[PDB]
RNA sequence: CUUGAGUCUCGUAGAGGGGGGUAGAAUUCCAGGUGUAGCGGUGAAAUGCGUAGAGAUCUGGAGGAAUACCGGUGGCGAAGGCGGCCCCCUGGACGAAGACUGACGCUCAGGUGCGAAAGCGUGGGGAGCAAACAGGAUUAGAUACCCUGGUAGUCCACGCCGUAAACGAUGUCGACUUGGAGGUUGUGCCCUUGAGGCGUGGCUUCCGGAGCUAACGCGUUAAGUCGACCGCCUGGGGAGUAC
């Protein structure tokens, strides 16, 4: 959660980018769930198909770059 | 026969009672037409966690060519010995043509690369002296 | 001319030549986190073949109780 | 709760702390901030959440 | 299952030529010596169905090269059964 | 006859298998200290846990299950599948080069073995999770989702019928073959062309001309072209049910 740190008694230094171990972190996917040998890579491709709002904006950035129209 | 390398450990109380052991093991392997390709003492080392409720133990390394039944017999003897407190064994191995190559990394473990559960100052007065210009 | 300026563990024969060993604990310190975890290929400047060798040496050294293996210790 | 805990040890004449943290809950920094601001001395922050090497099977709640 | 020096000793004094590694007979002598060791492996490693499948592949091939040798001449085929001891 | 096919030498990567061992990390449980009235569970709680001393925090002890990182559309296995570290034994693959044998080859009905999970007979074991069972809540109801509680089961040894969206959905094997990029990995030669490159050989992810193409697309590892052999279909229900 808070690690040990180069930070000045962090609650006052607005670092947020790395400061978890499990807590909304990627290892929470089989933590508090069954084991599933296959699921977690299938579940990237499946999640993304419904996650269309982020998908389509990255898709638009790269195809518009790729045409020399950007 | 096969080329080997062996690590083993004994207590801190036994870190000056190990040379009588290194004699006996040598004489077992030379007794078997086997040879010492390298010999090193890593001394008392601090442990990232205490083994048998003590934060240090004393490490040794032998590197040999020996018949496989010597090393069958001896790895199991250690695994039944209570003074010999942990080992690792590796198959198909030789020494470096450098002398003391692992000693320079012993020096590094004892300095920067453990969690020092008992003080650095008592365990570092053990085994091979870290003459870093040989190794 | 001969020889030209090589990249990290690249273009050359006498670096990373043999497998990355667990006794060479001095190199292993370079490649581990502050919780004693392995660092991947994408950061170390090495390929799949070397990473397999690195992650083995790190493992070996940790089960020898000589290297950190979590943020916690006693 | 952090202020009520500062008051809880007030009588032992303690003032100096360092800090250790565990658990997923959000009581992890608002606590420290109001603790240091309630006449106590924070000095260090370290996490002590226990993590496994894989371990035993997790519970399932709400089919999650 | 065979040592490299054992394989070498097989072709030392079998094989139809200097540096023969291909003759029917020596293929089947080395397959016998593999089978006899690998049967004795899977004897204690009873759940090793990798080695079981490798053992099967060897005795099948050896039977097909015995059949190839009986297709050439039957007297050298039964001479190899003599020289390897196989079956009752 | 050596070219298909096979074999040894030799280079080589691998979570391939079976047998055994081991270190540390953690969830749990027991004892006891310290401390003192709270804790918990949900949308809300209720059920439940506490002052007969909880929760939280410290230290000693105990069990059983599993290997965080690494990790990749990556690597390996006949497929099913295979993921901590050490030893022992062990199948398979691939590849620069050496040769050798001398079409010895290929498929395959039936047959024989394997075959995720659930299952079940047998004995052992009982940390965690959790069919069943027990209680709570919700709701019009709730025999359900949801929560409190939890046995069997799993895990270990032995044995049994075997089934799966055993969905990489495309029978096995071979030849013929548009193009390109990524990853992975064997190799000869060399200014390691710069970066190692380059040819070359193996796997694989992605893209795609033409072809094929109800259609999605697929697309040289074809959902292509061509051959041998082998399996399946023939409107829907009755029904893989009955006998």
């Amino acid at each position: 959660p808070v690690i040990k740190v180069r930070e000045n008694e962090p609650f006052d230094v607005a670092l947020r980018r790395f400061k978890r171990s499990c807590e909304k972190a990627g290892v929470l996917a089989e933590v508090r769930r069954r084991e599933f040998y296959e699921k977690p890579t299938t579940e990237r491709k499946r999640a993304k198909a419904s996650a269309v709002k982020r998908h389509a904006k990255k898709l638009a950035r790269e195809n518009a770059r790729r045409t020399r129209l950007y | 026969m096969r080329h080997y390398e062996i690590v083993f450990m004994v207590h801190p109380d036994q870190s000056e009672q190990v040379p009588g052991m290194i004699e006996r093991y040598t004489a077992a392997i030379t007794g078997a037409e086997g040879k010492i390709h390298r010999l090193e003492d890593w001394g008392r080392r601090q442990l990232a966690y205490p083994i048998n409720k003590l934060h240090k133990a004393h490490y040794v390394l032998m590197n040999v060519e020996a018949p496989q039944e010597v090393i069958d017999e001896l790895e199991t003897t250690f695994r039944f010995n209570d003074a010999v407190i942990r080992s690792m064994v590796m198959r198909t191995k030789h020494a470096v043509t450098e002398a003391s190559p692992m000693v320079k990394a012993k020096d590094e473990r004892r300095e920067r690369r453990d969690d020092f559960a008992n003080e650095t100052a008592d365990d570092a007065e053990a085994g091979d002296s870290e003459e870093e210009e040989e190794e | 001319a001969r020889y030209f300026r090589r990249r990290k563990f690249c273009r050359f024969t006498a670096e990373g030549v043999q497998e990355i060993d667990y006794k060479d604990i001095a190199t292993l310190k370079n490649y581990i986190t502050e919780s004693g975890k392995i660092v991947p290929s994408r950061i170390t400047g090495t390929r799949a073949k070397y990473q397999r060798q690195l992650a083995r040496a790190i493992k070996r050294a940790r089960y020898l109780s000589l290297l950190p293996y979590t943020d916690r210790h006693q | 709760a952090a202020e009520r805990c500062a008051d809880a040890v007030k009588e032992y004449g303690i003032k100096n702390l360092e800090v250790m943290v565990k658990g997923p809950g959000p009581g992890r920094e608002s606590t420290i901030r109001a603790l240091n601001a309630a006449g106590f001395r924070i000095t260090n922050i370290t996490d002590v959440t226990p993590i496994p090497h894989n371990g035993c099977r997790p519970p399932k709640k709400r089919r999650v | 299952s065979l040592s490299t020096e054992a394989t070498a000793k097989i072709v030392s004094e079998f094989g139809r030529d200097a540096n023969d590694t291909g003759s029917t007979e020596v293929q089947v002598a080395l397959l016998t010596a593999q089978i006899n060791h690998l049967q004795g492996h899977f004897a204690e490693h009873k759940k090793d169905h990798h080695s079981r499948r490798g053992l099967l592949r060897m005795v099948s091939q050896r039977r097909k090269l015995l059949d190839y040798l009986k297709r050439k001449d039957v007297a050298r085929y039964t001479r190899l059964i003599e020289r390897l001891g196989l079956r009752r």
